[PDB]
């Protein structure tokens, strides 16, 4: 049950961090730490959409744009 | 050419479909360029003030 | 009831002049029909399509 | 084309939202109506 | 009872405002044009037992 | 307005980069639709004509600019010589005689318009399916 524990760990972390960004839609540390956690997986086609919907609530900050760039 | 009439809605009906959905707000209108004044930084001491 | 009892008629029941209470409890429903009509319409809305928690 | 809950999506015939005062009183000529505003000093 | 019906009759005669409604409707003629409502001539007790049956 | 302005064709190779469906004119993603005010009676008459015998005339304005033909099942139009459903035909063929009882006096014998007509191995497979 290695795949079960792997998907369980990833699903718990994704659910906790999606509840975190659902609770606070202002501070931008949560989206960038979640998206760099997916960047640690090194093969993603979904983290670009995360940075794309993370700049809709705040496009005036430099940190999110420079980190995604 | 075809014929288009309307079915009569009887006035003995509650609202049929559950209007209780809640989604997060989507992407808004796309951001215009921001075009402020040239941003300045004061000193090392007035920031300490 | 105190106009049946005038004369040698009797104290017991038999008071069957009913139109006066009938008119005022028609006057009740005459004004309450749109009120609890709207209330039961709101009840059918709250039951069948659900409530609105943070809408209005 | 898909408005809010106030338009069509609700049968909540709510209290305080009724056709009360369905006519607008207009300021007539003896008060400070804009026809007498456009010329007074 | 005399003086309290005098009170209620004076309170009804004092607030006798004119019926300033602009349009008029009936709500029975609008039901009858619909295919789901039909007109028939029945007995009284059938109508009463029918509406209490439907209310239950 | 001038007929020459709308009659002037478009200079080009028809642009075959698109397919036959997408290069076709439309306003809805499925066909150019527009309301009109056609009479009801002849509409429903030719509708019932095509529903019964399977032939009707062809409604359009600018397909070929000359059109007076029949559509659907072709041979049954000239077989019946173009009759309608509201017209008494030239013959009364294959007619079907019912029985009537319209005295309204007898019990369990009155059969007027509610009358039944004078005329009035698969189970093993259906058991094996279910
Ligand atoms: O007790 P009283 O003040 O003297 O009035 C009563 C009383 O009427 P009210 O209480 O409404 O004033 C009775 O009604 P109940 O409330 O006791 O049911 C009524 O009898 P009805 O129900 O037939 O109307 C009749 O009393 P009675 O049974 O003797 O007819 C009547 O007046 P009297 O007691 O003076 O007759």
């Amino acid at each position: 049950t290695d795949e079960e524990e792997l998907n369980d760990y990833k699903l718990r972390k994704r659910k906790t961090f999606e509840d975190n960004i659902r609770k606070n839609r202002t501070v931008i540390s949560n989206w960038i730490k979640y998206a760099q956690w997916e960047e640690s997986l090194k093969e993603i086609q979904r983290a670009r959409s995360i940075y794309e919907r993370a700049l809709d609530v705040d496009y005036r900050n430099i940190t999110l744009w420079l980190k995604y760039a | 050419v075809i014929r288009m009439v309307e079915m009569q809605k009887d006035p003995m009906e509650p609202p049929r479909f559950k209007i209780n959905k809640k989604i997060p707000r989507g992407p808004p209108s796309p951001p215009a360029p921001v075009m402020h004044s040239p941003s300045r930084k004061m000193t090392v001491k007035e920031q300490q003030e | 009831y105190y106009r049946f009892n005038t004369g040698p008629v009797g104290k017991g029941p038999g008071c069957g002049f009913w139109a006066a209470g009938w008119r005022v409890w028609l006057f009740f429903m005459r004004g309450i029909t749109p009120l609890l009509e709207r209330w039961l319409g709101n009840l059918l809305a709250r039951q069948f399509e659900g409530r609105h928690s943070k809408g209005v | 084309k898909g408005e809010g809950d106030l338009s069509q999506l609700s049968k909540q015939y709510s209290s305080r939202d009724l056709p009360s005062h369905t006519k607008i009183k207009y300021r007539q000529t003896t008060q400070d109506a804009p026809e007498e505003v456009r010329n007074r000093d | 009872s005399y003086q309290k019906l005098l009170k209620y009759y004076v309170l009804n005669a004092l607030k006798h405002r004119p019926p300033k409604a602009q349009k008029k409707r009936y709500l029975f003629r609008s039901f009858k044009a619909t295919k789901f409502f039909q007109s028939t001539k029945l007995d009284w007790v059938e109508v009463g037992l029918q509406v209490c049956r439907q209310g239950y | 307005p001038t007929y020459e302005t709308m009659f002037a064709p478009e200079f080009g190779p028809e642009n075959p980069f698109r397919t036959q469906q997408m290069a076709a004119p439309r306003n809805m993603l499925s066909g150019y639709a527009e309301p009109a005010h056609i009479n009801d009676f002849m509409f429903e008459q030719q509708r019932r004509t095509f529903a019964t015998y399977g032939y009707a005339l062809d409604p359009s304005l600018d397909n070929h600019q000359v059109s007076a033909k029949y559509i659907g099942s072709v041979e049954e139009a000239e077989k019946n010589q173009g009759l309608t459903v509201f017209e008494t035909g030239q013959k009364k063929t294959e007619k079907r005689k019912k029985f009537k009882e319209n005295d309204a006096s007898n019990i369990d014998g009155f059969l007027g318009p509610w009358a039944k007509y004078v005329d009035e191995e698969e189970q093993k497979e259906l058991d094996e399916i279910t």
